């Protein structure tokens, strides 16, 4: 559909296609995390270390227990009901979110009833009666730093260590957890981030729940796993946080196209062309693809939602194969792709670089019209360039290629400061002509 | 943890080579000292390679995990005593080596 | 700056002994003090060190027959259960300070014989 | 001014208002930060680790001294700085410079006690002066770690952990420190990257320094407070820094007022308008703003300079009631705010979502002549969006629902597509004005 | 060629001359990295946790090796001949990076015949053996803390101490060698990334092999020093990579210019030039630079690859003297610079900071004409510009500096919407023109 063998002669050639995959169908697991070590041994010296730590971290949960009763309160069963008035100001996908926290509410509560063992906990990771999963924050280190060396290092010390490290997990966590969340109302937040509150160790978080799937690396790169917090207490330190596990379902009759660059020989000067790199082939509806937020794995592009954005019409005529409306941009660099390998054949800048065929041993080359020089089986067996010796397949388009020949498009600059200078001389000019125009 | 110096060497006006290895690694930590009779030790190497204040330019000894030796290179008749080779790695347990004998 | 040590006469087996290094011209507290020991015509023997606080580490072939104590300015290396294997000529030595690990002796005291019935 | 109700027909409805703030007036406190851990309890295991830790230290902080230096031999007792001597230098670095010199004299109060400060064995010290605090870096993790086990382990052993803790410090270090920073005489560096030199933790050097206010969090975040060095020392290996403490002052007749956008439908397709969402209403002047240096709290936007932007006219003009001058933009995809919730009522473009009241079972449909459609009491109280309900009433137009209004034409806000309308467009121009020519 | 006398009157005052510098010249070394702890010292009582530990890394390394493997199987000797039929999609960075694969390989042989002495080492570093060095991951935390204090803390706490320890370490290492390497076989992935398999501590790393150069800190900076995977045990658990250490080549009769700003004013307002800041006039050719990548020093500019860009002709003409072309934008924010010095002189906006000179006592004016004000020597020597005494040289150029005066361009706007709302306007007005025209 995209007519591959014009493009090819403007410096375009196909890659490799890829099929297009997002999350949905979430499934949820409850765990609770816990922000105050419990230091229940070495407690005959430690000072005023604690009150201090919970008098900051106090101020720290304030905010997103705030946050949080504007929409515990205000809701009643009926499915549920909300309070609009009440709400005040809100989008579609806060009140999406506030509609599960009302639902995980009842679970949260569930859980609540376990406070006292809840407190009691002095390791890392622990399983409460189905199950729940506590896991304390800084409890590790103390189990197995301070305590052990106790009476080795005079208390003193052990004081101002505990001090050390508590205000190292606080600076960690203002990063995430500090003014920074003006909205805990949502379940768009990355594991990733939800797990500093334990230290960044999120593999832990994860491998403690279930986890059975053969896509889990990937899932978990895209950052398509979240988690939502629906309960803060400030009397335990403690937070019931949810986190949702998707499954990849890939759209039908879509894939993704890679068209990797090669510069191009012409009047003289080498060009490269203008032209998206991934293009998401939809139901045979071109269409771009914000590829910088989803992961290219080497089989397929997984996103967190679909990333389609409209092209203009002149892009989708050009990539159609009308090879006059692609502009094409200067070359003054030294260091940019000049060959390419796709499917065997090799599509080269003959000029450039230097071209050779070992077979044979006489130098290939083309003149001042070719564009680009297509090097196959037909051509020459062995292709020697730079210093790599490769050999070649045969092309499966036109018997002759190399002397078809086609006309380019206008030349643009994409520099950041060049497009006002552009935009502001077009302007200018197009002042002039009025003028000109009303003159006669 | 062990030591086995043996060499005994009995030469005379020339250089004469001393060897030790540990039974397991000790890094570069090991001291090489100095015995005449009716006289305590004096330290003449820490580390393998570095040399105590005071002694002279020769005493040049260097090695590598459990294998150390060490050369005196210009002898003469003042320097005929016995050698030792120290392991000084643990603080917990440091163990001397069989004695060895210049005999110039 | 010499480490001029009490000798200890000859002793039954059986009766304690204590031995004590006069250390003089420098602070003791600034440096290890370790023991050696030397059997006649014998190689030098480890019998212990102390730390600059109140903690002695001991050989592993001794079996906490030996006592390693620290005073103002004295250590004290007392014997319990004396036997013919206890005759040797008993030195005292302070480690280098730093640069070549524990029990580098970088000085010597003169060594008293302590010998046995 | 900006008639939101006329704005809400194309997908931007009012949000919230919030005011702004910006810092001034810091006040200032210097610290010591010792870059060499005291290693005397345990220097048997040293070997030589320390003399290359040394020299590394030396070779990274020596540029920092040079580059100071140059600011510090000229400038004179006000005080008269000699342009001659520095050549070249914009006005921040004049600035900087002339508070560096007036920093001299705690500089050299502080460096009296040279002798001291090289003699601390402790994560923190207070040393009496005014008192002056003085860090250390690493020197917990050998007072806590390494110093305990030094029975326990070889010599060895000790040795290659100092030297892989120095080497990760340093490495730390580097990011900061290194030579991307090439203008000390500045004060515009965070505390957060200044930190790296005592570990990462700014919260006990700003918990020692002394915070006195209860919004003390907003300002930290929003990188509002930030150091300066003013003096290396390259033989006990220390450096002196200032911090700044500013307080937030509120801008009168002042607010950024925040639009949510929606997706209207006209033609058969889902179009969303292109507008900025914050608006910085300031003195009856409408103007843009730049949100992404700026931090947003629930009731205040706070930023550390004034990041106020020209607008082009079209769009004040379009903001003031003129719907003709704003663009719009087709949406392709399927993740995209459908409804939005207001002051009570529902603005939901009512055709992609299934609306469907409830009080009285029937069902919300809208004409294709109508962009969005406005929900509220008037129509029914109770309204079931998708799998939610969801339960006011409207302040402006009665008629709100049939009234109408022109809009505007398309656009594309792909990076790419921009040089290609370009060159399209003097294509267009080109051939225009050759015809005319022509003629 | 920049005619800086122009440009200084409209708030371009001449910055620092660089020079440019790009990385070329690598020397290969060779070092093997374990990532698999030894517990054999404390593996009495252990759990199973080794065993999970090793299925998660055997699953995170295959896609590793089987991409690298694609090059080696398909690769034979002759120079080497690519197969190009097997390989089928590739781009020139990618073959040019498996030849050197290749032939490194015939030295990563002759480390492999040491695997019987790379899983016995139980050291952070160690050297084997015409040299190899071995650097375990996670060895030092285990030496140090777990070790020493198996007795005093029950084996279960032990147990758990360490599976939290390889827990964080797969956590550290999961964002650089996870599904984001989709293309391992490139020698363009900087040190500090490949030292995440040794926990970020690439100081040690380098200082291994040894960082004998003057400028080592200059490449390391500068993403210049690089490393490549040459080999992968998955029945060991370790990667031989192998490091590039490239030297800084000057590039001759090319240098760098800094245009430092300041907000001028006309028409009774503040305005500020747009023009780039840093000038790459390389062989006497001005063009642009993308100076975010490389780095910028105090007297020159290193980069590890050509980043020179082309520049509009409109453009060149305002840094050649022709300053009405370059456009300008207004100023409404209230921190823009307003005064600047070079070389002893002195360009401040005298209208927006009052000016004033001890000297003669009097204030120094500006008049509405006139855009930036030149003071130095010749009108009074020491100006006390805002709360700042500074004492002025003497100018080089011609003595009746503000008598002169220029034109100026036109205003412009460089906001991410206003571009599309200027284009959309500019396009509504040129159909309106070309309806016009027709009509008549
Ligand atoms: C102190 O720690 C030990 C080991 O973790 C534990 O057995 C003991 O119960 C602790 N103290 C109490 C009373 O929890
Ligand atoms: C929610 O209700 C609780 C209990 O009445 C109250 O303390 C809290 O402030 C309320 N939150 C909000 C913001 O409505
Ligand atoms: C290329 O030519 C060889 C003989 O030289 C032939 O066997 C092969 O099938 C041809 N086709 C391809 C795909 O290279
Ligand atoms: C516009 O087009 C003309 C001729 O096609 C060309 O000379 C000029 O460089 C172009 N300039 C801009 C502003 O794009
Ligand atoms: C285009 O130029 C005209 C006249 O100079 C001016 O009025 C108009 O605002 C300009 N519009 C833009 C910003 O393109
Ligand atoms: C600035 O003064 C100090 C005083 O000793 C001197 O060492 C330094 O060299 C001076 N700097 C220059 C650039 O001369
Ligand atoms: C280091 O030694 C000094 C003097 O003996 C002592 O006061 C201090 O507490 C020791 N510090 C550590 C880390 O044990
Ligand atoms: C909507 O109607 C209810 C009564 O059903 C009334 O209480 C409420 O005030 C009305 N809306 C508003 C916010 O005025
Ligand atoms: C300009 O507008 C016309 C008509 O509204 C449209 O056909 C043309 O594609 C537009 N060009 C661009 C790319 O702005
Ligand atoms: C520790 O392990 C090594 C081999 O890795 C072994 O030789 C030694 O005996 C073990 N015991 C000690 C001293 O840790
Ligand atoms: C490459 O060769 C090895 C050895 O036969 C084989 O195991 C492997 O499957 C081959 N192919 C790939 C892509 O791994
Ligand atoms: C500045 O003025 C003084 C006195 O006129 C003169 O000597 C000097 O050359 C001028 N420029 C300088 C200071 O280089």
């Amino acid at each position: 559909i995209l007519h591959y063998e014009k493009l090819s002669k403007i410096g375009l050639v196909k890659g490799v296609t890829r099929k297009y995959k997002i999350k949905s169908n979430p499934l949820t697991k409850d765990i609770v995390i816990k922000m105050i070590p419990n230091v229940s041994n070495m407690s005959q010296c430690t000072g005023s270390v604690m009150e201090n730590y919970k008098t900051r971290l106090n101020g720290i949960l304030t905010p997103i227990k705030g946050a949080l009763e504007i929409y515990k309160n205000n809701t009643h069963d009926l499915g549920v009901i909300m309070a609009g008035v009440a709400i005040g100001i809100a989008t579609a996908a806060q009140i999406t979110a506030g509609v599960a926290l009302y639902e995980a509410m009842k679970n949260a509560d569930n859980i609540n009833k376990l406070k006292s063992s809840i407190e009691s906990t002095n390791e890392a990771v622990v399983k409460l009666q189905k199950t729940v999963y506590v896991l304390t924050a800084l409890q590790d280190y103390i189990n197995t730093n301070l305590v052990p060396t106790i009476d080795k290092i005079s208390c003193k010390q052990t004081e101002l260590s505990l001090d050390l490290a508590l205000s190292k997990y606080l600076s960690d966590l203002l990063f995430v957890f500090g003014p920074n969340l003006q909205d805990p109302v949502s379940n768009s937040m990355t594991i990733q981030a939800i797990s500093q509150a334990f230290g960044g160790n999120y593999e832990t978080l994860l491998r403690t729940l279930g986890y059975a799937t053969e896509d889990f690396d990937d899932l978990l790169e895209s950052d398509s796993i979240t988690g939502q917090i629906i309960y803060v207490d400030l009397s335990s330190y403690y937070i019931i946080v949810r986190v949702y596990f998707p499954i990849l379902t890939e759209i039908q009759q879509a894939y993704i196209q890679e068209l990797l660059p090669v510069s191009f020989n012409n009047d003289n000067s080498e060009w490269i062309s203008i032209v998206p790199n991934f293009i998401l082939v939809r139901n045979t509806l071109i269409s771009n693809i914000e590829i910088g937020f989803c992961l290219i794995t080497k089989r397929s592009v997984i996103c967190n939602q679909d990333y389609a954005t409209p092209m203009t019409n002149n892009m989708r005529e050009c990539l159609t194969g009308s090879t006059e409306k692609c502009p094409r941009e200067l070359v003054v660099s030294s260091h940019v792709p000049r060959f390419a390998l796709s499917n065997g054949v090799l599509f080269a800048n003959c000029i450039s670089v230097t071209c050779q065929c070992q077979t044979t041993g006489r130098a290939i080359s083309q003149s001042g019209e070719q564009t680009l020089l297509m090097i196959d089986n037909t051509t020459c067996p062995t292709a020697v360039l730079g210093n790599v010796i490769i050999s070649l397949g045969k092309y499966l388009g036109s018997v002759n290629y190399n002397s078809e020949g086609i006309a380019i498009g206008p030349p643009v600059f994409t520099d950041k400061v060049d497009i006002s200078s552009q935009i502001s001389s077009m302007n200018q000019s197009l002042q002039q002509s009025k003028d000109y125009i009303k003159e006669a | 943890l062990t030591q086995t110096p043996a060499s005994v060497e009995a030469a005379v006006g020339g250089t004469v080579t001393i060897k030790c290895q540990a039974s397991q690694s000790v890094g570069f930590y090991l001291s090489w000292y100095q015995q005449k009779p009716g006289q305590p030790p004096k330290l003449l190497i820490y580390r393998a390679s570095t040399l105590e204040s005071g002694v002279p330019s020769r005493f040049k000894g260097s090695g590598s995990g459990t294998e150390f030796t060490l050369t005196i290179s210009d002898l003469e008749c003042a320097d005929a005593a016995t050698y030792y080779c120290q392991t000084n790695d643990y603080l917990a347990s440091s163990a001397f080596g069989g004695g060895t004998e210049v005999v110039v | 700056q010499s480490l001029e040590e009490s000798g200890g006469r000859l002793v039954t087996p059986g009766t304690p002994l204590t031995l004590t290094c006069t250390a003089s011209g420098f602070s003791l507290s600034s440096y290890y003090m370790m023991w050696v020991r030397q059997a006649p015509g014998k190689g030098l023997e480890w019998i212990g060190i102390i730390n600059t606080g109140g903690n002695a580490y001991y050989a592993s072939w001794t079996k906490g027959r030996f006592t390693i104590s620290k005073t103002s300015t004295t250590v004290d290396l007392k014997i319990t259960s004396p036997t013919t294997e206890d005759t040797a000529t008993y030195f005292c030595a302070r480690a280098v300070p730093s640069g070549a690990g524990y029990s580098a002796g970088g000085l010597w005291g003169p060594g008293t014989l302590v010998t046995v019935s």
